[PDB]
């Protein structure tokens, strides 16, 4: 209307806006260890290729740049900037070193000697590979035989295995019985490297990074980040999974070691304990209320 | 060696990580119904209920497996001066299997793969209390150590039992066994079992559970769970 009468008139309402946010996590202690996948300075051969299980610790990628630039970084399921936003249940890491021009068929729908007789990926393969020369620490003028690989084989491999089995490949019509010559070859041949070799020739090392899911808790997840801890003003915060506006303020309840928040008789929580230093805070909202006109008569 | 005695008003634990202060809460959990049978001296069923008295500590460890053989994984769990471990290795356990004090052969005559590991402070350190329930791939353990005044039997308290560790293995519980370190021996535990109930919980202002109401028990108390 464009007329007032004499009385007071609630109109609107209003809330104190949020100044900032804050975001606390616990210590980031338990790290995955991935200076010992690199550095080895012992990569075995391509037909035996160690596996190992990294689990229940935090894994950071960023010391994996760390080394030097890398032949080939190529990444199949997963963004590489989003490696520490996913997080998995368990983590299996192989290495080997292979020659510098079968670095090609180390990956899914490849055909080759060494993709079909040493290593097989899945099509659904899920996770980073890596590959950076290492000339200088795996070759000797003499020449190095202590990197073997298969060469014959009765069937191909499936995905994810490896076979260690040395006997004598038989491949004409007549028995070999144990014996090498004729139609009987030894299947493991061994690499040759010389400092003076050609690229394409010269040692290879391979690292390869698998992610997987199943029904189980993920139990391995990235380094997360956290904020600083402000007090006395209207701020949001995330305090380990649960969110909130208020004002934090110090406290006095005396929580028992276990417990890490509070309610009260309308279920409502009032106070959490900061995961990285212990200690009590109480939280209280931020001021709102009506508002009112008062006012005579517009005449 | 079967026996059977009361239960009396033991058995309660805190079904959370929250904080509350003189405030009478109601909680549908699993827990030990009042006054009930209690076996004294092994199908796990939902839950079990463990205590024992004797100061020698020669109950140390307690064997959870499906088959308690070496086909299906087993946690075993060992308290000793140290420290505890805790494994998912399908060990190959015998009829009798008891501590030599300290070869495992007699324990167990092989061990196998596993893929978790555990280390800290040993359980162990009167009578002592502890409940052990597996749900949602998370296998929970309470525990509670209260000097007791000499008796034969369950003191009438109350004694709440907080919360010790929680792993996150996800394997099935159907059997569990008992260990004992060895010359002849004389020992006396205790086992309960959980079942679900409707509890009714009342918290002093410093954040401890003081008393608790069973819902079912009697038309008075469910009077007084009714009015809160
Ligand atoms: C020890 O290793 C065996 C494999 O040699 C594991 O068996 C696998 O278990 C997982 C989880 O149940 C299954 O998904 C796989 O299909 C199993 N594979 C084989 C070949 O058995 C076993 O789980 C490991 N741990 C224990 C305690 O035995
Ligand atoms: C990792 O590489 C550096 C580079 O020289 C080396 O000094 C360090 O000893 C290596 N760590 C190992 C081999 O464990
Ligand atoms: C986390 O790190 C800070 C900085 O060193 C430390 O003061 C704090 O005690 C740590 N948290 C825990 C739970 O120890
Ligand atoms: C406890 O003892 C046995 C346990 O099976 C049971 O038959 C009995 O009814 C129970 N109650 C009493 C009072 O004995
Ligand atoms: C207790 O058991 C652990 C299991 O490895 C062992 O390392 C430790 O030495 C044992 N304690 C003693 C006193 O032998
Ligand atoms: C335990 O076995 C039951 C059937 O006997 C099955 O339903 C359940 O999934 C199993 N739990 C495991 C393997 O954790
Ligand atoms: C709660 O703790 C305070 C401070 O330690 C103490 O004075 C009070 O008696 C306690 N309340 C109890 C034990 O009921």
């Amino acid at each position: 209307s464009f007329t007032v009468e004499k009385g007071i008139y609630q109109t609107s309402n209003f809330r104190v806006q949020p100044t900032e946010s804050i975001v606390r996590f616990p210590n980031i202690t338990n790290l995955c260890p991935f200076h010992e996948v690199f550095n080895a300075t012992t990569f075995a051969s391509v037909y035996a290729w160690n596996r190992k299980r990294i689990s229940n610790c935090v894994a950071d990628y960023s010391v994996i740049y760390n080394f030097a630039p890398f032949f080939a970084f190529k990444c199949y399921g997963v963004s590489p900037t989003k490696l520490n936003d996913l997080c998995f249940t368990n983590v299996y890491a192989d290495s080997f070193v292979i020659r510098g021009n079968e670095v090609s068929q180390i990956a899914p729908g490849q055909t080759g000697n060494i993709a079909d007789y040493n290593y097989k990926l899945p099509d659904d393969f899920t996770g980073c590979v890596i590959a950076w020369n290492s000339n200088k620490l795996d070759s000797k003028p003499s020449g190095n035989y202590n990197y073997l690989y298969r060469l014959f084989r009765k069937s191909k491999l499936k995905p994810f295995e490896r076979d260690i089995s040395t006997e004598i490949y038989q491949a004409g019509n007549k028995p070999c019985n144990g014996v090498a010559g004729s139609n009987c070859y030894s299947p493991l041949q061994s690499y040759g490297f010389r400092p003076t070799y050609g690229v394409g020739h010269q040692p290879y090392r391979v690292v390869v990074l698998s992610f997987e899911l199943l029904h189980a808790p993920a139990t391995v997840c990235g380094p997360k980040k956290s904020t600083n801890l402000v007090k006395n003003k209207c701020v949001n915060f995330n305090f380990n999974g649960l969110t909130g506006t208020g004002v934090l303020t110090e406290s006095n309840k005396k929580f028992l070691p276990f417990q890490q928040f509070g309610r009260d008789i309308a279920d409502t929580t009032d106070a959490v304990r900061d995961p990285q230093t212990l200690e009590i805070l109480d939280i209280t909202p931020c001021s709102f209320g009506g508002v009112s006109v008062i006012t005579p008569g517009t005449n | 060696t079967q026996s059977y005695t009361n239960s009396f008003t033991r058995g309660v634990y805190y079904p959370d990580k929250v904080f509350r202060s003189s405030v009478l809460h109601s909680t549908q959990d699993l827990f030990l119904p009042f006054f009930s049978n209690v076996t004294w001296f092994l199908p796990f069923n939902d839950g079990v209920y463990f205590a024992s008295t004797e100061k020698s500590n020669i109950i140390r460890g307690w064997i959870f497996g499906t088959t308690l053989d070496s086909k299906t994984q087993s946690l075993l769990i060992v308290n000793n001066a140290t420290n505890v471990v805790i494994k998912v290795c399908e060990f190959q356990f015998c009829n009798d299997p008891f501590l030599d004090v300290e070869s495992e052969f007699r324990v167990y005559s092989s061990a196998n793969n596993c893929t978790f590991e555990y280390v800290s402070q040993p359980f162990l350190m009167n009578l002592r209390e502890f409940v052990f329930k597996n749900i949602d791939g998370y296998f929970k353990i309470y525990s509670k150590h209260t000097p007791i005044n000499l008796e034969r039997d369950l003191p009438q308290g109350f004694s709440a039992l907080e919360p010790l560790v929680d792993l996150p293995i996800g394997i099935n519980i159907t059997r569990f066994q008992t260990l004992l370190a060895l010359t002849a021996g004389a020992a006396a535990y205790y086992v309960g079992y959980l079942q679900p109930r409707t509890f009714l919980l009342k918290y002093n202002e410093n954040g401890t559970i003081t008393d608790a109401v069973d819902c079912a028990l009697d038309p008075l108390s469910e009077t007084k769970c009714t009015l809160k």
